[PDB]
RNA sequence: CGAAGAUGAUCAGAUACCGUCGUAGUCUUAACCAUAAACUAUGCCGACUAGGGAUCGGGUGGUGUUUUUUUAAUGACCCACUCGGCACCUUACGAGAAAUCAAAGUCUUUGGGUUCUGGGGGGAGUAUGGUCGCAAGGCUGAAACUUAAAGGAAUUGACGGA
């Protein structure tokens, strides 16, 4: 039976949107679909922080930023605990947490 | 006696309210099954089904009685009554509790000619449950109960002389078609025709006359 | 509006919808191709009598465990070959 | 079977089929 | 319904809503009878007089019986100014 | 696109009686229309209705007491002989005693009580109970 | 509501409505006398103008056409009807 | 019906616009629209006072019709009016339910809360929805405390109040024990104000 | 770990919705009339019931003990619950009332004291 | 990048998954094919039925913010409507076998108009005939024979390299 309303994905007026590549296996899926996430890091670590400031020309520099949009498969994401399969009520939320 | 709970129960037991059709009127919620036994002693008892209901463990199958209950006079009240138990005769106890509890009155009536003492039912009625649908027709004189046996049974107890059935949906599901058929035979007051279009001056409710025989202190 | 026309002129329409769809039953479909007479060895017939060839043993079908003693015999009205169970304990001593 | 490739197989019977009757016909 | 020889044969007649005059049948528990006090001189109660409302559990499940109670009270007097018949 | 308005006003009457209104609003209003809501208010099942005259094809609002069980229209217009009327009034009617078959004939739109007694018959429009 | 009064309803629930919506259906635009500042001839003009109308003194645009009502030419006085 | 001195006076218009009973939600639902009286900028809606004050006066003449009073509930589950039910509880007869309601307490009749009354009386239709839920049952009408959010399924009485606010909420239920009171010999005077203060009715911090 | 069952813990429930106006703050004293007001089987058992009891005595020292309903705490909250501030709240400091508010006062038609100031929106 | 194919591992085997290459293909011109889980597994047209909020396009009204500097265009934004759209959320009046559904409602109280499809599971989308296509194939399409279930939804349990 049916296990969702928007089947898995997000498409309501398109019937076809583009495919994307998983960033892991490389799996065709659609950008609608696919799993996405935003990996906002700082460029260094955590623990370096102090190392990189104390071996710098130019005190308090930037420290400046990684910027990467993450695009899952639904079976990559699962496997990498990104989205963690829920309970039969629970899976209808929506929100970020 | 049980000098009980239940100010409409303190009422029945003092004799406050010695008629159904007062309880039926004022749609007061019956939870004694003591007030129907006093109300409406001549009620017959007919168990239509008793069936085996299971369920899956760790290890063995844990096996419980469904009962099926149709209690009733043949002057125009039954109650039906479903009840799980772990033995058979108190499946068939408490079901006919329960059956006393849901205990509703039927407006029986005449195919047409109002030559007196009313034989069939005054509507086409029907009920739903589950798939099963099941529709009472109105029928001439000396036409019988035409229904499968369950259900004539049903409205032999609710003195129903002379009905049509039809029926669709599995009506091997034989609570389900109980269960329509008692809705269908509950519908009859539920339909309004025109000769109660007569609007009536909405009487005082016992519980509100009475409200002093009810209340123990 | 259901599916099928419902207007005053459309029974044309309905009449040709419900032999198309009659051809779906069993019954209709045998009754009006003849395969009684074409199929069906007992070519239309209720009865038909045969000549014996070979006393046959069937073993049954699962979770039945028997020989079921048959017979094969060839219709004489049609020529058709078929296989008969004999039925009543002993009876294949009765054949030939 | 998955009835892709039973329907796959009776690709290659069909052929099979219509390549023996172009060697009668 | 009565029969040719007199004789009421009914066993009964129920109930109808105030605002909808649907039939108030026996297992319809969600329906309620309001009786408002009829109010003497000098602001008293008078113990025994009521101006009675039948309201169906339909309406009450449907959330329109507190407008129901509001038309029907200003058209009994009971209220003056709270029911406009121009939504 | 639209076929009967006869099936508009009747399903509009039926939707708001159900929902327990006292008053529906039916577009677009024909004779038709008019002379069955007329046969409903002389049998007691509808209150006052009115015409509302824009210049189109009109308007009503019809007042609903609460007496109705089922108005509907018996589409497409059949053809009813005066032997075969008593087979609409076993289908469509919920007991003999109550309930009327709409039926249009030459002698007017008319119930099929009325339609008995004047000897007369024709198509069939409805039923009301 | 369960009981409203369809004949005679709210001028505010009315002018709530489309043009089509309403009890009886009809126009919400009208027409202006317009006098341009040159001389002192008016013409009228629609609300929903469609077309640059020209005045005989100031003949250029009395109203430029929108994709609603017309906008009028920024000195020209308007009156309704 | 009511002859002259069951009208607005100044004194509970001052007590009413005062505690901010006509201060309302900023959204309003369709059975609580002809409450709306005008909406103030900045969102909130203003409730009608005058016909707050009618259906107050229409929900005292209900209440004093039951005979016994005993069986009058009054619930509260929010902190605002758990107050002002046992202050309408002493002061009228009504047997008050404050926090917990615990289901199956107009059901269930071998439960020790079980009462069997003949009119409820809710602070709030989302907070009491198990109270008026199960008041759906056997057939008890339900006096509510409404917003213009609040929910109106099965509920037959709503007095329109800021259920936001605890001068509102006790308030409102000060002048409900008031009228009740007035329809009796408890309170033998319409004109002459209640000794018992409002502000006996307002939830305290802390 | 010290947890202890319900039949101790109804017990003392038991023991304190009837004979408040008793047993106080002193096991020992406790543990000698659970002796009397009660049949407790064995000595152990009789311990665990009356410690459990003082332990809640000692709580309904400072504050209540819900689920504990005796009739000396009604008293101890009609008492603290009859207060009404002496300041005579919803009385006039001065009534501030907006604009619309005071288009429904004059509706109304109703004498009050009024501030019209507009709302900063 | 990569059907095929080389080639290296793994494995009992591995003619697979993994690795390295790699022809057809992937792109395009000129033609063919005409199929997809071509899905919203939900024909199209019409009317009615319950509440909300967001958003997209158009329009209407604020003597509303952004140019607060003397009686401060427009665009952009805000508020309130309105029509049209993609949808969503709540409830269940209703519907359903249920999952669910504002349509899958207004159905035994069965008729708004109309097209197409289905009649237990297989055999079988097979055989044959016709027709289209260069072909692969498409469209139309049985029967003999066989079978007592196949299936749908949900429940409890048990199991899972979840
Ligand atoms: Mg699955
Ligand atoms: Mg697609
Ligand atoms: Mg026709
Ligand atoms: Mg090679
Ligand atoms: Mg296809
Ligand atoms: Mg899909
Ligand atoms: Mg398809
Ligand atoms: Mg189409
Ligand atoms: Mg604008
Ligand atoms: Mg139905
Ligand atoms: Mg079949
Ligand atoms: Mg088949
Ligand atoms: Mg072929
Ligand atoms: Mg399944
Ligand atoms: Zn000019």
């Amino acid at each position: 039976p049916k296990k969702r309303a928007s089947n898995g994905r997000n498409k309501k007026g398109r019937g076809h949107v583009k495919p994307v590549r998983c960033v892991n296996c490389s799996k065709s899926i659609p950008k609608d679909k696919a799993i996405k996430r935003m990996a906002i890091r700082n460029i260094v670590e955590a623990a370096a922080v102090r190392d990189l400031s104390e071996a710098s020309v130019y005190p308090e520099y930037a420290l400046p930023k990684t910027y990467n949009k993450l695009h899952y498969c639904v079976s990559c994401a699962i496997h990498a605990r990104i989205v963690r399969v829920r309970s039969r009520e629970d899976r209808k939320n929506r929100a970020p947490p | 006696g049980w000098v009980p709970v239940t100010k409409l129960g303190r009422l029945v037991k003092a004799g406050k309210i010695t008629t159904i059709e007062e309880i039926f009127l004022h749609s007061l919620p019956v939870k004694e099954f003591q007030i129907i036994d006093t109300l409406l002693p001549g009620l017959q008892d007919e168990v239509m089904n008793i069936k085996p209901v299971q369920k899956q463990t760790r290890a063995g199958q844990r096996t419980r009685f469904k009962a099926v209950v149709v209690v009733g006079d043949s002057n125009g009240h039954v109650g039906l009554g479903i009840k799980t138990a772990k033995e058979v005769a108190g499946a068939i106890r408490a079901g006919i509790i329960i059956a006393k509890l849901s205990v509703i009155p039927i407006r029986r009536g005449y195919w047409g000619t109002n030559l007196g003492q009313p034989h069939s039912l005054a509507t086409k009625t029907t009920g739903k449950c589950g798939s099963v649908t099941v529709r009472l027709i109105p029928a001439p004189r000396g036409s019988g109960i035409v229904a499968s046996p369950a259900v004539k049974k049903l409205l032999q107890l609710a003195g129903v002389e002379d009905v049509y059935t039809q029926s669709n949906g599995k009506t091997r599901t034989l609570e389900n078609t109980l269960k329509a058929a008692f809705v269908a035979i509950g519908n009859t007051y539920g339909f309004l025709t025109p000769n109660l279009w007569a609007e009536q001056p909405l009487p005082v409710s016992p519980l509100d006359i009475y409200s002093d025989e009810a209340s123990a202190q | 509006g259901k599916g099928k026309p419902r207007g005053l002129n459309s029974a044309r329409k309905l009449r040709v919808h419900r032999r198309n769809n009659r051809w779906a039953e069993n019954n209709y479909k045998k009754r009006l191709l003849g395969t009684a007479f074409k199929s069906s060895p007992f070519g239309g017939s209720s009865h038909a009598k045969g000549i014996v060839l070979e006393k046959l043993g069937i073993e049954s079908k699962q979770p039945n465990s028997a020989i079921r003693k048959c017979v094969r015999v060839q219709l004489i009205k049609n020529g058709k070959k078929v296989t008969a169970f004999v039925p009543n304990d002993g009876c294949l001593n009765f054949v030939d | 079977m998955r009835a892709k490739w039973r329907k796959k197989r009776t690709r290659r019977l069909k052929r099979k089929r219509r390549k023996v009757r172009a060697r009668s016909k | 319904m009565e029969n040719d020889k007199g004789q009421l044969v009914e066993l009964y007649v129920p109930r109808k809503c105030s605002a909808t005059n649907r039939i108030i049948k026996a297992d319809d528990h969600a329906s309620v009878q309001i009786n408002v006090a009829k109010v003497d001189e000098e602001g008293r109660a008078i113990p025994g007089e009521y101006v009675t409302y039948a309201l169906s559990g339909y309406v009450r499940s449907r959330g329109e019986s507190d407008d129901s109670l509001n038309r029907l009270a200003q058209n009994d007097g009971l209220l003056k100014n709270v029911w406009s018949y121009s939504r | 696109t639209r076929s009967s308005v006869l099936a508009d006003a009747l399903n509009a009457i039926n939707n708001a009686e159900k929902t327990g209104k006292r008053q529906v609003l039916i577009r677009p209003s024909s004779k038709v229309i008019i002379k069955f809501l007329q046969v409903m208010q002389k049998h007691g099942y509808i209150g006052e209705f009115e015409y509302i005259d824009d210049h189109r094809s009109g308007k009503i609002v019809v007042q609903l007491n609460g007496r109705l069980n089922k108005c509907g229209v018996i589409s497409p217009r059949f053809n009813v002989k005066i032997g075969d009327i008593e087979k609409w009034t076993a289908n469509l009617l919920p007991a003999r005693q109550f309930g009327y078959v709409i039926l249009t004939t030459s002698a007017g739109i008319m119930d099929h009580e009325e339609a008995r007694r004047k000897h007369v018959s024709g198509k069939i429009l409805g039923f009301v109970y | 509501v369960l009981v409203q009064d369809l004949l005679h309803p709210t001028a505010a629930s009315e002018a709530r409505k489309h043009k089509l919506k309403t009890l009886v259906q009809g126009p919400r635009s009208y027409f202006l006398d317009v006098k341009c500042p040159g001389c002192l001839n008016i013409t009228t003009v629609f609300s929903h103008a469609q077309t640059a109308v020209t005045c005989e003194s100031c003949s250029t645009i009395l109203c430029t056409p929108t994709g609603g009502k017309a906008k009028l030419s920024e000195g020209t006085s308007f009156r309704r009807k | 019906s009511l002859p002259a001195t069951f009208d607005l006076t100044p004194e509970d218009a001052q007590l009413l616009l005062a505690a901010n009973t006509h201060l309302g939600a900023r959204n309003v639902q369709v059975h609580q629209e002809p409450y709306v009286f005008n909406a103030r900028p900045d969102g909130v809606h203003v409730i009608n006072v005058g016909k707050t004050w009618e259906k107050l006066v229409l929900a005292a003449r209900i209440i004093a019709a039951i005979p016994n009073p005993e069986d009058v509930v009054a619930i509260s589950s929010r902190t605002f009016g758990q107050r002002a039910v046992l202050k309408f509880a002493a002061h009228t007869g009504a047997t008050p339910i404050a926090g917990r309601f615990t289901p199956g307490s107009f059901t269930n009749y071998i439960t020790r809360s079980f009462k069997e009354p003949r009119l409820v009386i809710v602070t709030d239709p989302r907070s009491d929805a198990q109270a008026i839920k199960e008041a759906s049952y056997v057939n008890i009408p339900v006096i509510a405390l409404t917003d213009l959010d609040s929910p109106s399924e099965f509920v037959d009485v709503a007095i329109p109040c800021n259920n936001r606010g605890k001068h509102s909420i006790g308030l409102i239920w000060y002048l409900l024990a008031r009228e009740v009171l007035r329809l009796r010999g408890a309170l033998v005077d319409r004109t002459q104000p209640w000794s018992i203060m409002p502000d006996l009715y307002f939830y305290r911090d802390p | 770990g010290r947890v202890r069952t319900k039949t101790v813990k109804r017990a003392s429930k038991a023991l304190i919705e009837r004979y408040y106006p008793k047993l106080t703050l002193d096991f020992q004293t406790n543990k000698r009339l659970c002796d009397e007001i009660a049949t407790i089987q064995s000595k152990r058992l009789r311990n665990k019931i009356a410690g459990y009891t003082t332990h809640l005595m000692k709580r309904i020292q400072k504050g209540p003990v819900r689920g504990i309903s005796f009739k000396l705490q009604e008293e101890e909250r009609e008492r603290k619950d009859q207060y009404v501030p002496e300041v005579s709240a919803l009385d006039l400091s001065r009534l501030n009332v907006d604009n619309q508010t005071s288009d429904l006062v004059k509706s109304l038609g109703l004498k009050l004291p009024l501030s019209v100031i507009n709302v900063s929106a």
